[PDB]
C-alpha cells in the first residue's frame, strides 16, 4: 500500500533523471576517454609500449603497455549516463 | 665473427627501435622505408676497409640503424638521440 501511495514521487523523479542523462549524454559523449600513460592524449598516439615510474621514482623504471580505454561510468549513451548519475545520486564515488 | 664480440651478420642492417617509441606509426614506417637504401652502402664500406666497425645511422625520429646486423643487449632505455655522438653533430657548443 505504501509503494502504490508514493508511486507519484517516483515517476517525477525517474523523469528528473532522465532529462539529466540527457543532458549529460549531451555535454560528456566519449569524453571521458584517456590513456594508460598522462603523456598521449589521442588514440592514434595510444599505442605500443611505455616507460612507467613506480611511485614517481626515476630510478625505478617499468615497462607497461599503453591502453586507450573508456572510464568505468560514462555518458556515452542513454542507459550508461543513467547508471554514472544513479551512482552520484547516491552520494557515492560522486567526487571521481 | 671476431674483432667483434657479438654474432653479427653482414646481410642486412640491424634496427633499434627505443621502448618509448611505437614502431608502426606513420612516422616511423616512412623512416624505416627511404633508410632501407643505406644497406647497399653499408656493405659498399665494409667492403674496401674490411676492418670497419659499426657504422649507424641516428634518425631524427629516434630509430638508428646500424651495421652489421647484431641482436641488441632489466628494461632498454637507450635513445640515438641523447647519446653523446649524435648531440654534438646535432649542433654546436
Ligand atoms: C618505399 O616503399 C615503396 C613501396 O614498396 C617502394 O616502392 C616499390 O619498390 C618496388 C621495388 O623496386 C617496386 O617493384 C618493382 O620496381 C622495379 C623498379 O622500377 C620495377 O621492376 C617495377 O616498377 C616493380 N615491379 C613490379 C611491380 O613487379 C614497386 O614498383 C615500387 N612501388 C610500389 C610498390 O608502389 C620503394 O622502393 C620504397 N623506398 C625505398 C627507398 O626503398
Ligand atoms: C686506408 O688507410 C690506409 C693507410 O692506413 C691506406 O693505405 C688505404 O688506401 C686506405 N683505404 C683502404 C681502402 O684501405
Amino acid at each position: 500500500v505504501a509503494i502504490r501511495t508514493i508511486g507519484n514521487i517516483m515517476i517525477v523523479t525517474t523523469l528528473l533523471q532522465f532529462m539529466f542523462a540527457c543532458i549529460g549524454v549531451q555535454l560528456f559523449k566519449g569524453k571521458f576517454y584517456r590513456c594508460t600513460d598522462e603523456a598521449k592524449s589521442n588514440p592514434e598516439e595510444c599505442r605500443g609500449l611505455f616507460i612507467l615510474y613506480k611511485d614517481g621514482d626515476v630510478d625505478s623504471p617499468v615497462v607497461r603497455e599503453r591502453i586507450w580505454q573508456n572510464s568505468d561510468f560514462n555518458f556515452d549513451n542513454v542507459l550508461s549516463a543513467m547508471m554514472a548519475l544513479f551512482t552520484v545520486s547516491t552520494f557515492e564515488g560522486w567526487p571521481a | 665473427d671476431a674483432n667483434f664480440g657479438r654474432q653479427i651478420s653482414y646481410q642486412h642492417a640491424a634496427v633499434h627501435i627505443p621502448t618509448d617509441i611505437y614502431e608502426g606509426s606513420t612516422i616511423v614506417l616512412n623512416e624505416l622505408n627511404w633508410t632501407s637504401a643505406l644497406d647497399e652502402v653499408f656493405k659498399k664500406n665494409r667492403e674496401e676497409d674490411p676492418s670497419l666497425l659499426w657504422q649507424v645511422f641516428g634518425s631524427a625520429t629516434g630509430l638508428a640503424r646500424y651495421y652489421p646486423a647484431s641482436p641488441w643487449v632489466k628494461i632498454d632505455l637507450y635513445d640515438v638521440r641523447r647519446r653523446p655522438w649524435y648531440i654534438q653533430g646535432a649542433a654546436s657548443p
